[PDB]
RNA sequence: CAGUCAAGCGUUCAUAGCGACAUUGCUUUUUGAUUCUUCGAUGUCGGCUCUUCCUAUCAUACCGAAGCAGAAUUCGGUAAGCGUUGGAUUGUUCACCCACUAAUAGGGAACGUGAGCUGGGUUUAGACCGUCGUGAGACAGGUUAGUUUUACCCUACUGAUGAAUGUUACCGCAAUAGUAAUUGAACUUAGUACGAGAGGAACAGUUCAUUCGGAUAAUUGGUUUUUGCGGCUGUCUGAUCAGGCAUUGCCGCGAAGCUACCAUCCGCUGGAUUAUGGCUGAACGCCUCUAAGUCAGAAUCCAUGCUAGAACGCGGUGAUUUC
RNA sequence: UCUUAAGGUAGCCAAAUGCCUCGUCAUCUAAUUAGUGACGCGCAUGAAUGGAUUAACGAGAUUCCCACUGUCCCUAUCUAC
RNA sequence: UGAACAGCCUCUAGUUGAUAGAAUAAUGUAGAUAAGGGAAGUCGGCAAAAUAGAUCCGUAACUUCGGGAUAAGGAUUGGC
């Protein structure tokens, strides 16, 4: 018989899955459409995610209450140390896919980056790309070569980019490598744009600029096991429900013989590839920039860095992306932002964002000051003389 | 971005902190945080509190 | 929310779910009121209608005149007493659930508030507003 | 539940909407009929929970018709994409009413679903009543009390490893499979169109909200073996200091972590179509959206986008054992 | 008038007994097939097969109210095994 | 301690036995806490919570005059 009640279902059958990632990176599965009349440019960035803070700022939302109004908004700053170009890969079009033809790398690899091909790095004697390194014996002329077949095939270009690491508060040493499209100007002028840019670096703000929205492509956090009640969020059985009451009460029908592949089930939870959309660039900060908390309404000299660091990540040196509301990813987790895949006109995008104040209190407890300086000129004199 | 004070302790609250509570008699007290919530609720008397800006300055600490 | 209210309300944390009995602000002669339905609620299964502050109910007088007792009328929360989050960060509460009784283009059946009222409250109604005293 | 005819109703008028007398069907969600399967047992009502399917569509999209001025309605097409509720009384299916709502449509899945629950009902043994019976006792009559067992196997499903491919490492492709957003209000349009008046829209724009989904923890709240700090009782260590025990002794606060429409953020744009309205245009020297050809066009479809990645689909690239 | 041995008195009641039936009226509620109070041609109430009442008592059945709460909205978190 | 052969801690006496180690997923069994609401849950407040000792106030209907009664409903409580 019918359900005798409508009910909306549980969940969303086009996040199945519910399985770990392959990866701890998640992968960029779409980059933006090219426009070969644009100058040439990266279509993503690599960072890891610091952790979240507050801001104050005056909305400018013409029709709404809180026009020309102050509103407290939750941000997440992603450490964004500058990138290091090190290869170039061309893709040709088949009847069967985009396939790679062949990658080009740079003269000369980071041991950052040549620990990404090593499972146990201190016993091993570090040969990686010293046989490719020869190939710039005389002159480069398999370099040549090589590039000469990107330009000649290749429809698409790609640049091998991986980070700096060592430039953030990680114990883990290995920088993480990835393919960022190429957006803009022809295929030579691609290939020539990787050639250039070996071994150099690329900042963020010659990838992102302030108020656009971008997209967010990170695992999420993990969970391990869980049930069905926070797994899939169905509804608590009652009280006095005999063996357990954390559970689906009817799996399914008699007919078809069989649980259904849309039934709720316990399983993994978390550590899942998330591709979040239109999260706006409140502040592209830098980190040869003293004052990247400061304001215009503000001029409190104080960097992004919270009272004691941020909780689990560290202090940020480096530059920084902060993005409004949260994004996938816990702290300390490997994210990519992307590029905007469409144009975006809904007048909540393409408004300019002025920040008045960041918030720089303490996020292990209940934070009551902004600065060492205000903290002393509240407390006074205390018994630890300095 | 008004800088409040502590109803309870004195202490600076900066925005999104905190706690608003409207009296019956609608009279506002703003808290840092449920430490001060929860003694004024407690109806502990603020110059009384050790830590406390009234109880600093009944007892003239640190003046 | 709904008929004579001014313009949209940003939402509120809701406090006050079917079979909520709220004080009576106004001088109508209601002593509480009895929530039995909101005015805009949406659909979902075991889930109560709830009210938050602004909101236009329908309750029932349980204290107060036998003229009010014993039927169905419409009514506007005006203290809510579940902390909500106002758009610039704060978020606060009355002691109390208030609410006065009104009719379902919005005017006050009485002629008087007492204690504090919400701003949202003040701001989507006219009729509470102008007959209000202090507005949080 | 649907059709054919059309007496009559509908001021005038069979067919806008109805539709008698008749009559043709369809369905299997009622109740019967039958007795083919099961009596070395297929757990026998409902509710709760959860998934999916059907369409004979209540709402939402786009439309055609009206006795369609407007508003509100009614009939109908494509259409099941997406929703279809909170309660009082009843074990109830059903019913009825209160109320919100865009709407509170109808059904199936062994009258879906009891090694999922519950045990209200029904359905052993106790007991009472009424009627019946000489009586023992009977009563889809009422009432009260009455043990709800087993998964560790196989498959299915949810997640998790994994031999083999020269090895090992990194970067990738994308076959296939899945897929998602939904609905309302307020402002403006506008007291405008329309209407004698009474009344009274719509498109474009703007701000919010509902239902759902994915995440996230700056803030607020909850949680506390941080047994972290303090307090308190009883007892014990001669007192003090500092502690034990009271199965986490109790109370206040309590970071971190986890977490809540109890918190915050985010949820794409292209093509081809349906219905329908057309262009050109014969058949049929006229006409005709159709026959050849062709243009718009839906909550539809397929992509874009999103998830997984074939562990017997593929590519690029690094190093490949000097006793 | 017919017929009985005599035709149900006092009481009591849709009652744990009333089929029709969710009886009708009132009250209780926003709404009540539940409860209570009335009514009574009572399928089929009724006088030691005891009738009607009844303070006190009851791990008996039932309805409402106050208090109270994770029963629920709507879940979350912690400890031991 | 306390009204107490209650509960809790200790002395004499006795035992230190019950397969162990590691780790803290889901679902359990036992123990808990919860913002706002407060029975909307359910056949049904089932389960849980709330109350609670002692002192002093104050206690209705009804009654077989004995009760009802700790009715109901309040105030206080440490140490020195
Ligand atoms: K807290
Ligand atoms: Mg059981
Ligand atoms: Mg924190
Ligand atoms: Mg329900
Ligand atoms: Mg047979
Ligand atoms: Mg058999
Ligand atoms: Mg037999
Ligand atoms: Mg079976
Ligand atoms: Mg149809
Ligand atoms: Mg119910
Ligand atoms: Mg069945
Ligand atoms: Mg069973
Ligand atoms: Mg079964
Ligand atoms: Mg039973
Ligand atoms: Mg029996
Ligand atoms: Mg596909
Ligand atoms: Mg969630
Ligand atoms: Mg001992
Ligand atoms: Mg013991
Ligand atoms: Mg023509
Ligand atoms: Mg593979
Ligand atoms: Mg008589
Ligand atoms: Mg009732
Ligand atoms: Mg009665
Ligand atoms: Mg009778
Ligand atoms: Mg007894
Ligand atoms: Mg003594
Ligand atoms: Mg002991
Ligand atoms: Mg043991
Ligand atoms: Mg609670
Ligand atoms: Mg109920
Ligand atoms: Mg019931
Ligand atoms: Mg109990
Ligand atoms: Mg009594």
């Amino acid at each position: 018989s019918h359900r005798k009640y409508e009910a909306p279902r549980h969940g969303h059958l086009g996040f199945l899955p519910r399985k770990r990632a392959a990866s701890i990176r998640a992968r960029v599965k779409a980059f933006p459409k090219d426009d070969r009349s644009k100058p040439v440019a990266l279509t993503s960035f690599l960072g890891y995610k610091a952790g979240m803070t507050t801001i104050v700022r005056d909305l400018d939302r013409p029709g709404s209450k809180f026009h020309k109004r102050e509103v407290v908004e939750a941000v997440t700053v992603v450490d964004t140390p500058p990138v290091v170009v090190v290869g170039v890969v061309g893709y040709v079009e088949t009847p069967r896919g985009l396939r790679s033809l062949t990658t080009v790398w740079a003269e000369h690899l980071s041991d950052e980056v040549k620990r990404r091909f090593y499972k146990n790095w201190y016993k091993s004697k570090k040969k990686a790309f010293t046989k490719y390194s020869a190939k710039y014996a005389q002159d480069g002329a398999g370099i040549e070569r090589e590039l000469a077949r990107i330009k000649k095939y290749a429809s698409v270009v790609r640049v091998l980019v991986h980070t700096q690491i060592r430039k953030t508060p990680l114990a883990q040493k290995k920088a993480h490598l990835a393919e960022i499209q190429l957006n803009g100007g022809s295929i030579s002028e691609k290939v020539d744009w990787a050639r250039e840019h070996f071994e150099k670096t690329v900042a963020v703000d010659s990838v992102f600029e302030q108020n656009e929205m971008i997209d967010a492509i990170a695992v999420t956090k993990g969970h391990g096991f869980e049930g069905v009640t926070h797994r899939w969020g169905t509804k608590k059985l009652p009280r006095k429900t005999h063996r357990g009451l954390r559970k689906v009460a009817c799996i399914g029908a008699w007919h078809p013989a069989h649980v259904m592949w849309s039934v709720a089930r316990a399983g993994q939870r978390g550590y899942h590839s998330r591709t979040s959309i239109n999260h706006k660039i409140y502040r592209v900060g830098k980190g040869d920039d003293e004052a990247n908390g400061a304001t215009s309404f503000d001029r409190t000299k104080k960097t992004i860095t919270p009272m004691g660091g941020f909780v689990h990540y560290g202090e940020i040196k480096n530059d920084f992306i902060m993005v409004k509301g949260c994004i996938p990813g816990n702290r300390k987790r490997i994210v990519t932002l992307r590029k905007s895949l469409y144009t975006n006109t809904s007048r909540k995008a393409l408004e300019e964002v002025s920040l008045k104040w960041i918030d720089t209190a303490s996020k292990f407890g209940k934070g009551r000051f902004q600065t060492p300086a205000e903290k002393h000129a509240f407390m006074g004199t205390l018994k630890k003389d300095l | 971005m008004k800088v409040e004070i502590d109803s309870f302790s004195g202490a600076k609250i900066y925005p999104g902190r905190g706690t608003l509570f409207v009296r019956g008699d609608s009279k506002i007290f703003r808290f840092q945080n449920s430490k001060s919530a929860s003694l004024f609720k407690q109806r502990k008397n603020p110059r009384r509190i050790a830590w406390t800006v009234l109880f600093r300055k009944h007892h003239k600490k640190g003046i | 929310s709904g008929n004579g209210a001014q313009g949209t309300k940003f939402r509120i944390s809701l406090g006050l779910p079917v079979g909520a009995i709220m004080n009576c602000a106004d001088n109508s002669g209601a002593r509480n009121l009895y929530i039995i339905a909101v005015k805009g609620s949406g659909s979902r299964l075991n889930r109560l209608p709830a009210a938050s502050l602004g909101d236009m109910v329908m309750a029932t007088v349980k204290k107060g005149k036998p003229e009010l007792r014993k039927k169905v009328m419409p009514a506007i929360v005006v203290r809510q007493a579940k902390s909500w989050r106002r758009r610039d960060g704060v978020f606060l509460y009355f002691e109390d659930n208030a609410g006065v009784i009104a009719n379902p283009k919005g005017e006050m059946k009485g002629s008087a508030i007492t204690g504090p009222v919400g701003k949202e409250c003040a701001d989507l109604w006219p009729r509470v507003a102008s007959n209000s005293g202090v507005v949080v």
